Formats: C-alpha cells, sequence, structure tokens
C-alpha cells in the first residue's frame, strides 16, 4: 500500500479519481467505505473507484485530506478496506468556518443537497471538508454522532438545526500538524529522542528484548526563552499517545 | 424502502456455495484477470471471484450461483458516482466500464 500519489484534478471529496492496475495488483474492496491512514493517527473513510481520470500507480485525493494526513503533495498515499459499516442517520447540521457568510435557513438543506451525488458522507465525526453550492468554501466539525465508526448515513430523514458559528481554531488548537520537518534543526538531538520514543512508538514487541524500557521518564534541558511546548508536542501526532498537558 | 434478504442460508454452506461459483466461471490463464469486486446491500457481505472477459449476465448468474437469496429476487445492480445504471446485460466488462467497478445491489 506504499506508493505515490497524483496530483488534485477536481475539488469535491464526492468524486476521487482511480488507478485500476494498480488495484489489480491490490486488494481493495468497493466504493464508499475505504481507508485511508497516515499523519496524526488520523484513520480517514472515503470514496474510491469513481472516476478513473488519471493513470496507474498514482491517486488523487482531496484537498481537504491532502492537507491533512500529509504535508504535500508527492507524499505517500496508503489505502485500507473498511467495509460492512452500518448506515447513520443525518449527520452535521453544524458548520464551523462559514456559516455568517451567507444565510442559515435550513442549516443543512442548502449546502449539502446540492453538492452531492448519492455520496453520505463517510468522514469522521468531528473532521472537516469544505461544502457550499455557490461560494463552496465551508467547513464542518460533525457534532451528529448516530453511527460510532466510520459509516455511511440514510438518504434524508430528520434532524435538529442546532448549528451555531465557531472561529476556525480547533484543528490547530487540538490536532496541530508537526512533524519531524517541523521543529527548525534540532537534529543533533532530535535523532535522540527519536530512538528515546521508538520503544513506546505503537512497539511492545521489543520490550522483552530491552528489558526495562530505557524512557522512564525524559527531561528535556533547553534556554529559557527556547519554547518546549511544540518540542513536547512533536511526538504528539506522530505516535498518536494522548498529550494531556498540563 | 423494497424488501430484502436476510441471513437465511446455512453458515456452512455459503463456502461451498461461493466455491461453486467460482467454478462456474470459466477461468483463463492466457489473459489479465480482472478482479471484479461486488458488494450487495443486505448486510453489507462482498466477495469476488472473476475472470477476465465476460458480459454483465454472467455477473447476474455469479450473483444467483453466489447465494439462493436473491437468485429469484429482482435486482438491479449500479456503479456509484456517474449517476448511472447498468444497463445492456450482454455488453462486455471493457465497453461499458466494468473493469473491477463499483457493482451495488439496488433493489427496486
Ligand atoms: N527550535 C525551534 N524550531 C521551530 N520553532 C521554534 C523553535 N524554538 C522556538 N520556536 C517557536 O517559538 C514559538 C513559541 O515557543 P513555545 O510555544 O514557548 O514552545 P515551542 O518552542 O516548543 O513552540 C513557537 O511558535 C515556535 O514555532
Amino acid at each position: 500500500n506504499r506508493l505515490i500519489v497524483d496530483e488534485a484534478i477536481n475539488e469535491d471529496n464526492s468524486v476521487v479519481s482511480l488507478s485500476q492496475p494498480k488495484m489489480d495488483e491490490l486488494q481493495l474492496f468497493r466504493g464508499d467505505t475505504v481507508l485511508l491512514k497516515g499523519k496524526k493517527r488520523r484513520e480517514a473513510v472515503c470514496i474510491v473507484l469513481s472516476d478513473d481520470t488519471c493513470s496507474d500507480e498514482k491517486i488523487r485525493m482531496n484537498r481537504v485530506v491532502r492537507n491533512n494526513l500529509r504535508v504535500r503533495l508527492g507524499d505517500v498515499i496508503s489505502i485500507q478496506p473498511c467495509p460492512d459499516v452500518k448506515y447513520g442517520k443525518r449527520i452535521h447540521v453544524l458548520p464551523i468556518d462559514d456559516t455568517v457568510e451567507g444565510i442559515t435557513g435550513n442549516l443543512f438543506e442548502v449546502y449539502l443537497k446540492p453538492y452531492f451525488l448519492e455520496a453520505y458522507r463517510p468522514i469522521r465525526k468531528g473532521d472537516i471538508f469544505l461544502v457550499h453550492g455557490g461560494m463552496r468554501a465551508v467547513e464542518f466539525k460533525v457534532v451528529e454522532t448516530d453511527p460510532s465508526p466510520y459509516c455511511i448515513v440514510a438518504p434524508d430523514t430528520v434532524i435538529h438545526c442546532e448549528g451555531e458559528p465557531i472561529k476556525r481554531e480547533d484543528e490547530e488548537e487540538s490536532l496541530n500538524e508537526v512533524g519531524y520537518d517541523d521543529i527548525g534543526g534540532c537534529r543533533k538531538q532530535l535523532a535522540q529522542i527519536k530512538e528515546m520514543v521508538e520503544l513506546p512508538l505503537r512497539h511492545p514487541a521489543l520490550f522483552k528484548a530491552i528489558g526495562v524500557k530505557p524512557p522512564r521518564g525524559i527531561l528535556l534541558y533547553g534556554p529559557p526563552g527556547t519554547g518546549k511546548t511544540l518540542i513536547a508536542r512533536a511526538v504528539a501526532n506522530e505516535t498518536g499517545a494522548f498529550f494531556f498537558l498540563i | 424502502t423494497a424488501p430484502q434478504v436476510l441471513n437465511t442460508s446455512s453458515p456452512a454452506q455459503q463456502a461451498e456455495n461461493e466455491a461453486k461459483a467460482s467454478s462456474s466461471i470459466l477461468i483463463n490463464e492466457a489473459e489479465p484477470t480482472t478482479n471484479i469486486q461486488i458488494r450487495l446491500a443486505d448486510g453489507g457481505r462482498l466477495v469476488q471471484k472473476f475472470n477476465h472477459s465476460h458480459r454483465i449476465s454472467d455477473i447476474r448468474l455469479f450473483i444467483v450461483d453466489a447465494r439462493p437469496a436473491m437468485a429469484a429476487t429482482s435486482f438491479v445492480l449500479m456503479t456509484t458516482f456517474p449517476n448511472k445504471e447498468l444497463a445492456d446485460e450482454n455488453q462486455t466488462l471493457k465497453e461499458a466500464n466494468l473493469l473491477n467497478a463499483v457493482i451495488v445491489q439496488r433493489l427496486t
């Protein structure tokens, strides 16, 4: 599943391009329920097998999952079949970036219904995608969680309309994307940090080959004013551990 | 919407029926084999066993031989997101772009 990625074609997540000889090489299941993984422990599910515009061994993903789960174009895209999920009942009426730029109305009939072709949003309940009719730049955070896992929803039942606008600060407040490249050249000791956190990095198997873990507890030493918040948050969203800074 | 079919078959005979439906389709090793993926909307179960060059009527025969639940139930398959349906059952896979495409069991 480790393979190169295609450039952008459209601007909709409801249409996704396709590389059919690479699916002939691999084993990927049907359509709407296919998992893609990557950075910041973010599991995401959307559609594949739909457009077939580009060539083999490179597949177009949507721009909102180009900036999320990777860093830029030309990265390594991974695929995973995640089938047989249940059916949800009318996820979000609540957008989180551009409610005040326009009119509210019915708060879900206005922007979701002209911009779909029976793609009933199998996205994480709290994940983002730009969706609007005319201006086409309204994100959302999902508050309706009728299914627990990554699931599509049933066509057009009824929910409430409690959608209120918030400033778009939540993604860089709670899931701020940092990597090895996002610290300005500390690779004299960033390599040491990566060595120390590699046994915490999803690896119980080498614990019997290590005896006790040498990270019983790690102290960061630096001058007053260099800051250590993003340095300590670097292992967050690269290991996926619960951060909970105090 | 329409009535569906539940798990009325035995669990020990489903793999035997899948093997019989796989052996019903002729296998040729002189062609690049295309793995046609079918997912049914009667509970989310999905199988795949096909050859390179066949027809949509052979896909219907494979669905009939796979399980006896939807053999007599009328069903129309479709591909998601061209906003189109799957007519012309005598057409081949390459002409109507059925190369490992989306097949969704839709009940009318
Ligand atoms: N070595 C570094 N590499 C990149 N950015 C740094 C570095 N040191 C300080 N900064 C910048 O200093 C600012 C404030 O630092 P602070 O929030 O106290 O902790 P941190 O330095 O871990 O972010 C941040 O915006 C951060 O980008």
